């Protein structure tokens, strides 16, 4: 009675089945005769339908199968900070190798509708668009989608970088990406000083299929350690539709019957259960969380695709990138009209949502009648005030890359922008105008900044009036 | 005998083998108990659903939670009765999973309680009303513009943040506190945070108290979010027989049910329907429905959200349930910034009911009033915010003016909005607010401000209000 | 002069406003052969698929 | 036996339903819309025969009037096209003008008795 | 019915009109039955042997040096959809066309055929 | 061809073009031949393995410490239709985009690249 040991029959494109294995549970961990690792998905009366987690072309018909009797797990512990790993768990930076004293099976229950409780604190991202009007707080799950080449990488990085004073702890999941995009995003996190206290997990496209149908699943196994553990924790991956399609490349090998678009019938599932344990938990816990940002990219701005679909029914709002807007210049290229946060409004500090609003409107009115302003016919009083108010505040909301703005002097420029004091500045001097009142705050605005870091709270405003006015009386005009 | 062993396992669809001559029969359960016997195993407790026979003394089931660390020949335990869950007042104030056990922290249900099958044949055709009743709920855009029927399915359009929460709560106050009627909410594929948060706030407002609670996950397999909608309802049949009271059932998307069970069909492997979706989503969408009727002894009322995929109102899964729906609210973002509640529209908002066999001669012709004078109003606002009144002629005028009176009459305070504000709330019957609809219509109070008719409900409490600030 | 300028007026209000309704109505028969296409090229994609894969 | 009768069909499209849901089931390939090509003939065989016989045969007759739901009044459906190809004639109701009240639009303009004509009375053809 | 006609061609030598009725339920019934048969479908369902079918039938309807048949067949699209497999199969049979219009007849000409829309080869 | 490159690339250690004139032929042959092969159908009728042999291809184009490969991939997709999955597979792994303008080439400059639609990471 062969009952760990077994032997291929049919081999090819990862897949493999193996005949015996009769004591094998379903999604346990199974090594080939050469060392490649496998995972055993089918059980079938007779075969075991396997999945190679590598090089597959040197396993041949006729070779040894053997057990190990471990569902599957990754290495997680303290040592993975600052390391680039595959979701196996393996180094692929050189660098020596880990000392991960424990591990922890990748499917776990999520915490369950008991142990939770209602977010309540803010995740600064330090981009001013997103963190005035779409704000995001700990243990929420936002999706940001967009086209290609609209600088959803660049927005990811700036948050992570953003981090860096808090408690916060970031992961970045790499899902197909180039592995020269891999390279320069860890050389710049580097060089911003980040790589003290984030882990990235990387699958290339040259990866078999399993290992990118893994990466997410292993990230958020490797997050949930320190969410047991106490802290808070940001994870953030780039492609859940190519980790769809890996998934359905899988499938349809191993012969499960299709459904719409060729995708197996449990591809909800998957990102539901993969989305689901991100969470904020309840104080009898210790009070952890962990905030989601998943990327979905969509061909010509198409979100009636299934996969964005799924998506957008399981998270918590969405932000928008117009690649319209991108050409244009305007970075980050905002799209605010069609962007939602549900959670949002609890997720702001009160010296920010004092001012939100006003802001907010003033953008929706503008964003209507922005065809007015071909022609100077509008009535004055009040249509060209709102083409001109609209004009400076988004003026005031375009940023550079990798510069996060701390969130006093975000709401310091927001609050002089929405009481009308910028009316008088030319729109096309806003930015050097915004510069110099930062440097000027850094001068001698220190008491309003120290207040409102201590305090979530408005400065006084008489004295915020009065430093404004001294700023504007000190600017030149050019 | 009882006893059966594993033989096939493909992600959430499970096979199994029985001896020959005592296979179950369709839609019972099957409960899987093990321990570890050594290191290389997981203890595993798990409970399946018999689907189809496949011939050779095999059956192929589906599974209510993970799959993971199953084993070809594993004893798999047959039940001989479908999914069985505890039924009486116990359920009250309890929150449970698909199978009927509680998730939260009160405790565990004795085992010696009344339990029902889940799956259950449709009431006969004898037992049905025979006549239309009207529900009275006491909220006045209801009960004036869209009447609930007694046994009926009323749609519920809106997204988040307009309130929809508050509107749940107060109509399930309301109902219990004016038809001694117990309520049931059931979550079919709700989003986690949100439940928890809908929880807390129902117990803080402590409606909670008269309440039964169905909770089925977005990370459960498709078994348990088609079957959660069907334990929720089984919940409500006990109250509706054996109780003979009026019953409230919520569900909080259906349009999930209905892809749940497209998934499920998938996996079984039919071949799909018209637009991917299962070949019996007809005959299931019956065989749910079907069983929220109004017999001669109690009554179900059925309250559902409905989310239209890609806003399309021809889509497959929207007209089905479309196919049964007796009456429609929607509520609309713009009525939610104005200081006006519970934010309904009063145009888009249709229903059945609205017919003078029904509500009568005298209701019909003031709900037709004021549709048409708000309709008219609605017409004359987009000239008016540019020419200014003073184009309007005086009939305009005096149009306009009864049209803002009778829209801020629309609103309502609420007995759940008491831990914010200090109002009491009010409960106002069908007669009076017709009456004072009526009255109003005819001009006898077009001399008080408007502001007298934001949040009073009845029509005396204007008068009172508008002689309080004299 | 003056009753001409007004009537020139008076002429693109009520030319604008067709045209505005014009364009509305032409928007809703849009969308329907909109969503009929959809629905069309996925239920004939969806049958392909399942035909293909049960030929085998 | 030579008597006049009526019958009303209720939904022949959640009949068609039934029968492409059982044909899907049978493992049939669809057509057009997952319908299976069977379904002009399920509907023609159902609706042939009404007929007035001779008077010869007993001088009987079988009138129906089946009902067809549709989407957003849209007659390009297949099952609409199905039904109108096979019957005599259609009577179309307007929803828009449902809202006020009015017993739904006899709309002229699609409406259509191509055997009719013969059978009103000369007091009302005039 | 062609069977019947081709009779009178080939031996009466005389010229026949023979009329089909509506040449669409012809594979459409060919459709219905290729599934029973077991052959895989085509585009939209159809049976496979469509063209070749359609070949068989027409190109019998022929002129021949003692005698000739002609044909007038009447058309039917589904869903008024002239892209569809059979429409297109058999539009490339025909040789002419010709069209009646309510409107000359109501207005009270009675060959009621248009005369802008009727082409010819 | 890409083997011929990498010769040059790792003994030499010098910067080398390549020039493919036609990826889309080179999935189409994938999906043509993973039919016979035998394995299911996939979206559009492509292989399931569409995206890992492409990135298998495309992954060995890269830049190392002591060589260089820069490759210029012709892409010209029929119908015009840029949501096709082996277009948006491919549009993945590009670095630039440059547009060829028969309007700048008749007003008649070279090489009449055009300015506006070409972009760059």
């Amino acid at each position: 009675q062969v009952s760990d040991v077994g032997t291929v029959i049919q081999v090819g494109d990862g897949i493999a089945r193996a005949h015996g294995l009769d004591n094998v549970m379903s999604g346990e961990l199974v090594e080939f005769a050469n060392g490649v690792m496998g995972m055993a998905l089918n059980l079938e009366e007779n075969n075991v339908g396997i999945v190679i987690l590598g090089p597959y072309t040197g396993i041949k018909e006729g070779d040894e199968v053997r057990r190990t009797g471990r569902i599957m797990e990754v290495p997680v512990g303290e040592a993975l900070i600052g390391r680039v790993v595959n979701p196996l768990g393996q180094p692929v930076d050189g660098l020596g190798p880990v000392e991960t004293t424990e591990t922890r099976p990748i499917e776990s229950p999520a915490p369950g509708v008991m142990d939770r409780r209602s977010v309540h604190e803010p995740l600064q991202t330090g981009i001013k668009a997103i963190d005035a009007l779409v704000p995001i707080g700990r243990g929420q799950r936002e999706l940001i989608i967009g086209d290609r080449q609209t600088g959803a990488a660049s927005v990811a990085i700036d948050t992570i970088i953003n981090q860096k004073d808090q408690n916060m702890i970031s992961i970045y999941v790499a899902i197909g990406q180039k592995e020269s995009t891999v390279r320069t995003v860890v050389e710049t996190l580097r060089k911003h000083g980040a790589l003290d206290y984030t882990i990235v997990v990387t699958a290339s496209a040259s990866q078999p299929a399993p290992l990118l149908f893994l990466a997410p699943y292993a990230g958020v196994a490797m997050g949930e350690y320190f969410m047991y553990k106490g802290k808070h924790v940001l994870v953030v991956y780039a492609a859940l539709s190519k980790q769809a399609a890996a998934y359905r490349e899988l499938s349809l090998l191993l012969r499960r019957p299709p459904g719409r678009e060729a995708y197996p019938g449990d591809i909800f599932y998957l990102h539901s259960r993969l989305l689901e344990r991100a969470a904020k938990l309840s104080d009898a816990k210790g009070g952890g969380s962990l905030t989601a940002l998943p990327f979905v990219e969509t061909q010509a701005g198409d979100i009636s695709a299934y996969i964005p679909t799924n998506v957008i029914s399981i998270t918590d709002g969405q932000i928008f990138l117009q690649s319209d807007l991108f050409f244009s210049g305007v970075r980050p290229a905002i799209n605010a009209g069609l962007s939602v946060s549900r959670v949002g409004g609890a997720a702001q500090i009160k010296a920010m949502k004092k001012v939100a609003g006003t802001l907010r409107l003033d953008l929706a009115a503008y964003r209507e009648l922005e065809a007015f302003a071909q022609f100077g016919s509008d009535l004055d009083k009040a249509t060209q005030a709102k083409l001109a108010r609209g004009a400076r505040t988004v003026e005031v909301l375009k940023q550079d890359l990798h510069q996060p703005i701390p969130v006093e002097k975000q709401v310091l420029i927001i609050y002089a922008l929405t009481r009308g004091f910028l009316d008088d500045i030319p729109v096309e001097d806003v930015r050097r105008f915004e510069k110099e009142f930062y440097l000027f705050l850094d001068q001698n605005g220190q008491h309003l900044l120290e207040h409102i870091r201590t305090t979530k709270d408005l400065p006084n405003e008489d004295d915020l009036n009065k430093a404004i006015e001294a700023f504007k009386k000190t600017f030149v005009v050019s | 005998m009882t006893r059966g062993r594993v033989i096939q396992v493909m992600g959430p669809v499970v096979d199994v083998k029985f001896e020959n001559g005592h296979l179950p029969a369709i839609y019972n359960a099957l409960k899987i108990q093990h321990k570890a016997r050594n290191e290389n195993e997981v203890d595993i407790d798990l409970t399946l659903e018999v689907a189809l026979h496949l011939g050779d003394d095999t059956v192929r089931t589906i599974a209510m939670a993970s799959t993971d660390g199953l084993i070809r020949g594993m004893e798999v335990i047959d039940t001989g009765a479908p999914i069985s869950v505890p039924v009486g007042e116990v359920t009250l104030g309890r929150v449970f999973n698909v199978l009927g056990e509680p998730i939260d922290l009160e405790g565990d249900i004795p085992a010696d309680a009344r339990r029902d099958p889940i799956h259950r044949p449709a009431p006969k055709f004898e037992e049905l009303a025979t006549e239309v009743e009207i529900l009275e709920t006491g909220i006045k855009v209801v009960d004036l513009l869209a009447p609930y029927i007694k046994g009926g399915k009323i749609g519920l359009f809106g997204g988040a943040g307009v309130g929809k929460t508050v509107l749940i709560q107060e109509l399930i106050h309301n109902i219990a506190q004016e038809h001694g009627g117990i309520s049931v909410f059931a979550g079919v594929g709700e989003r986690t945070r949100e439940g928890n948060d809908l929880y807390h706030e129902m117990k803080d407002s402590g409606v909670i108290s008269k309440t039964a609670m169905v909770f089925g996950q977005m990370n459960e397999p498709p078994g348990a979010r088609m079957r959660v909608a069907l334990t929720g309802l089984t919940m409500a049949e006990y109250f509706r027989d054996e109780q003979g009271q009026d019953v409230l059932l919520f569900i909080d998307n259906i349009f999930r049910f209905t892809q749940a069970g497209s998934e499920v069909s998938a996996l079984l492997g039919r071949m799909p329907s018209a637009v991917g979706y299962q070949p019996t989503l007809a005959t299931e969408m019956g065989q749910l429905q079907e069983r929220i009727t109004s017999t001669a002894k109690g009554s179900i009322t059925s309250i559902q959200a409905i989310y239209v995929p890609a806003d399309d109102y021809t889509d497959p899964a929207p007209a089905t349930t479309f196919s049964h729906l007796d009456a429609t609210t929607n509520l609309e973002r713009k009525l939610a910034e104005m200081g006006i509640y519970p934010a309904v529209d009063p145009l888009a908002s249709t229903s059945r009911a609205l017919a003078p066999e029904i509500v009568g001669e005298e209701h019909y012709q003031v709900a037709r009033k004021v549709q048409q004078t708000l309709q008219r109003y609605k017409e004359l606002q987009d000239i008016i915010a540019i020419l200014g009144m003073d184009e309007l002629s005086d009939e305009d005028k005096l149009v306009v003016h009864r049209a803002r009176r009778i829209q801020f009459f629309l609103s309502q305070n609420f007995h759940v909005a008491e831990q914010f504000t200090g109002q009491p709330g009010s409960y106002v019957p069908v007669k009076e607010t017709v009456r004072g609809f009526k009255e109003i219509l005819e001009g006898k109070y077009d001399h008080l401000p408007e502001d007298a008719f934001r949040l009073v409900g009845r029509i005396e409490e204007v008068v009172e209000k508008a002689k309080a600030m004299g | 002069l003056l009753d001409a300028k007004a009537s020139e007026h008076a002429a693109r209000m009520t030319a604008m406003k067709n045209a505005t309704d014009n364009a509305n109505e032409l928007i809703r028969t849009l969308t329907l052969s909109y969503n009929r296409a959809r629905q069309a090229a996925i239920t004939q994609e969806i049958t392909e698929i399942v035909a293909g894969a049960n030929a085998l």
